[PDB]
């Protein structure tokens, strides 16, 4: 009895795949790649535009070698699906024409550039559902003062950001 | 654990599984009444399960025991994975015998290069995952802190130090948090975290129980 579980009843993998669909059947479906602006290629996270896909499978990763994923503990999202281009399938968050903005990078990251993520549980509706929050590492205590929302663009890309009052609210689907 | 070997039934009396209907983590018996873990892996209602090494099924030597108190260290930071030790007390002593018993605490840290064995039912495979029935066995040695940091820097506190190969292809891995890692007859570590498993440069990373040794002889003594 911990904290992360899926669309189930079941306990969230440490290291699974899971689809990250939206709490409301509305605004999009699963998480996915795009090529946004002026990127090579699918370098861009965003939320399917179809509301009924279930996007990509997101693999779900906590540094602790336990099954399941410890409690207030930060993790790293990544592509179990990569664009190839990419040197890694792990998210980060780099400084967009948009503000920080969610992303693949085609260069190496680090540890510590990719876990910046963590789950927040919503007991309304019991159902869950969660918020996905932003660390970023100030000093010896990182501060996880942010979540992540959407910025629907120019084309209407949803693309995923960090925001104040945009949050996003998922619920993971084993994949 | 990965790339490791069947221990066989009963070769490593120490190590303790902590169950919540499942097995979620591993332990490390120090005496009758208390129990080693990590503290990620706190759990409300947890059953301590000695004189295992058949988890999915009983055989004979087991000796359940509901935990009374679950510890975890003042300082422990989830975040930054500092001060992943946590302390057990059973409501209820274990019975010592060939198949249950403790290992002690060590009053010196080891060296760079002790060999340490380390057990659990942790993931086996790598890119993929297989849940082995029995207990797992591994030798891995500690590596310098120079080496540990320069393969995970920014992230190596004091508080822990890296045990395993930098060629890769063989370490702890999921499912093995909590667990033991003995060097000399001493419980040097605590199956803590990594970055995947077995993989190159990227060596499981332990909590270095030497440092924590005088506060879990004090937190026995006044609870
Ligand atoms: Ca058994």
């Amino acid at each position: 009895d911990d904290d992360l579980v899926d669309a189930e009843g079941n306990l969230v993998e440490n290291g699974g795949t899971y689809y990250l669909l939206p709490h409301i059947w509305a605004h999009g479906g699963g998480i996915e790649t795009a090529k946004t602006g002026n990127e090579p290629c699918p370098l861009t996270v965003v939320r399917s535009p179809n509301e009924v896909s279930k996007g990509e499978p997101i693999r779900i990763s906590s540094q602790f070698r336990s099954l399941f994923i410890p409690r207030g503990s930060l993790v790293a999202l990544g592509f179990a699906n990569p664009p190839s281009c990419a040197a890694s399938p792990w998210w980060t968050v780099v400084d967009s024409p948009q503000g920080p903005a969610v992303k693949l990078s085609q260069q190496k990251l680090p540890e510590k550039d990719i876990l910046v993520f963590k789950f927040e549980k919503v007991s309304h509706s019991n159902i869950h559902v969660y918020k996905l929050l932003y660390c970023q590492h100030d000093e010896e205590d990182v501060k996880c003062d942010q979540y992540i929302g959407i910025h629907r663009d120019r084309n209407g890309n949803r693309r995923l950001v960090v925001t104040e009052e945009n949050p996003l609210e998922l619920v993971l689907l084993k994949a | 654990i990965v790339g490791g070997y069947t221990c066989g039934a009963n070769t490593v009396p120490y190590q303790v599984s902590l169950n919540s209907g499942y097995h979620f983590c591993g332990g490390s018996l120090i005496n009758s009444q208390w129990v080693v873990s990590a503290a990620h892996c706190y759990k409300s209602g947890i059953q301590v399960r000695l004189g295992e090494d058949n988890i999915n099924v009983v055989e004979g030597n087991e000796q359940f025991i509901s935990a009374s108190k679950s510890i975890v260290h003042p300082s422990y930071n989830s975040n930054t994975l500092n001060n992943d030790i946590m302390l057990i007390k059973l409501k209820s002593a274990a019975s010592l015998n060939s198949r249950v018993a403790s290992v002690s605490l060590p009053t010196s840290c080891a060296s760079a290069g002790t060999q340490c064995l380390i057990s659990g039912w942790g993931n086996t495979k790598s890119s993929g995952t297989s849940y082995p029935d029995v207990l797992k066995c591994l030798k891995a040695p500690i590596l310098s802190d120079s080496s540990c940091k320069s393969a995970y820097p920014g992230q190596i506190t004091s508080n822990m130090f890296c045990a395993g190969y930098l060629e890769g292809g063989k370490d702890s891995c999921q499912g093995d948090s909590g667990g033991p890692v003995v060097c000399a007859g001493k419980l040097q570590g605590i199956v803590s975290w990594g970055s995947g498993c077995a993989q190159k440069n990227k060596p499981g990373v332990y909590t270095k129980v030497c440092n924590y040794v005088s506060w879990i002889k004090q937190t026995i003594a006044s609870n």
